[PDB]
């Protein structure tokens, strides 16, 4: 390709600012965009620039070029959850109708919580008998802690979630794991993963 | 706005698909992109105005046809497994600066699949706050699954009292798969609800997890004596619980 970004892929904290990298070989070169992709969506333009501008910003999002290098960078200030996403470099060879785009591969961005508080726990939770299953919930768990997908196809395990609370300024982390199966208890459904040494076990 | 249907699709193998786009800002340049899940846009064919038609860097088993300004229809031809990804129409107006902005529509997210007896709606079910949970945090934690389902083609939401919310709300980014070492395996979902623990202890409260099911439609062939798979709504609900 000739729009290359760096880095693959990086995860940070909320609070956090990141910086994400495009390097170029488009030649002629008019302009360059930064896109962010959302899951499930189409791009939306954050920022375009032209071959003598530096720097473009839209709200928290910065963006800085050096035509002459072939460089641009994406810096997010003060990243928050909605950050997280798939952010496209996208160079144009020419200023008008006729030039064409080219696409960098995009760098996923995920956005965990800061959890200063964490307070670890597996809970069983109940109704249903609506489905033969039994389902667990790993929770309350800082963003360190790595949530591992199971290799039983009787116990499934999703990877971690970050719910927010708006009205209480609360975010919590989760995992959920179940199995139909009997042999299935919430003790030891998350075995292969590393909980913390303190997790509560009702 | 931009636009674009359907959104979802399923389809057989072999079978002749078209694409639906339309453009109401008067733009010229339009564009058609494919792009599989977690990868790159590749652009596959683009128009200048009314009768322009090119294609991109990318051949494919598709053609595309500008007859008016507003329409920009994608067809696929022989359905094979391959076009499963996301199909993502665009235009492009002069936005000001002398520069042009390139707008994107909403997308269809396509499966294509061997036989459509592989197709199921999903299960939901909705699981109620632990008790240990509810005096260690006072809060409480809903969980609503969603399994068997194929294709991937599902919309999950949280309605308390009649009203949708966000607050407090994660569904998994990504679904499961049933049985991975399948080509057509099904999947399940998960969603978590948290609300304070006075809340849920309000037998007042009403909580449903919805599943919007996109599958074949009523005009689609079905010889498989099975409940037809259609789009449809599978929803689970729970009680607050005063204890």
């Amino acid at each position: 390709n000739q729009v290359e970004q760096s880095p693959q892929s990086l995860i940070i904290l909320e609070g956090k600012n990141c910086t994400l990298q495009c390097n170029y070989t488009v030649s002629p070169f008019s302009n360059l965009r930064w896109y962010k992709q959302d899951t499930g969506r189409g791009p939306v333009s954050l920022t375009i620039m032209t071959f003598s501008e530096n720097t473009k910003s839209n709200g928290r999002y910065t963006a800085t070029l050096d035509a002459d290098t072939k460089q641009s960078s994406l810096h997010i200030t003060a990243s928050q959850l909605s950050d997280s996403a798939s952010y496209i470099c996208v160079v144009s060879d020419r200023g008008s109708t006729l030039g064409r785009l080219y696409f960098g591969r995009g760098t996923q961005l995920t956005v965990w919580p800061d959890i200063q508080n964490p307070d670890p726990a597996v809970y069983q939770l109940r109704d249903s008998k609506s489905s033969d299953k039994s389902v667990c919930l790993f929770t309350d768990f800082d963003s360190q802690t790595n949530v591992s997908q199971s290799k039983d196809s009787d116990v499934y395990i999703t990877d971690k979630c970050v719910l927010d609370m708006r009205s209480m300024d609360f975010k919590s982390n989760s995992a959920v794991a179940w199995s139909n199966k009997s042999d299935f208890a919430c003790a030891n459904a998350f075995n292969n993963s590393i909980i913390p040494e303190d997790t509560f076990f009702p | 706005d931009i636009y674009q249907t359907p959104r979802y699709l399923v389809i057989g193998t072999g079978k002749k698909i078209t694409l639906e786009c339309s453009q109401t800002m008067g733009h010229d340049k339009m564009y058609w992109y494919q792009q599989d899940p977690g990868m790159e846009l590749h652009l596959i064919h683009y128009s200048y105005g009314v009768n322009s038609t090119e294609k991109g860097d990318l051949s494919s088993e598709s053609t595309v046809s500008r007859i008016r300004t507003e329409h920009f229809p994608l067809t696929l031809e022989s359905a094979r497994p391959s076009h499963t990804s996301q199909y993502l129409c665009a235009s492009s107006g002069l936005r000001d600066r002398g520069l042009y902005e390139q707008y994107f529509g909403p997308g269809t997210r396509l499966t294509v699949t061997e036989d459509l007896k592989n197709v199921f709606p999903p299960e939901v079910a909705v699981f109620e706050p632990s008790e240990a949970e509810i005096s260690h945090t006072q809060k409480a934690t809903l969980v609503c699954l969603a399994t068997g389902f194929y294709p991937d083609h599902v919309e999950l939401s949280w309605w308390v009292n009649g009203k949708e919310v966000h607050s407090g709300v994660c569904t998994d980014p990504q679904p499961l798969k049933e049985q991975p070492a399948l080509n057509d395996s099904r999947y399940a979902l998960s969603s978590r609800l948290r609300v304070s623990a006075t809340f849920w202890q309000n037998p007042r409260n009403h909580f449903r997890c919805q599943v919007q099911f996109y599958g074949l439609s009523e005009n689609d062939e079905w010889t498989q004596d099975r409940a037809k798979p259609v789009t449809q709504i599978v929803s689970a609900e729970a009680w607050g619980r005063a204890d």
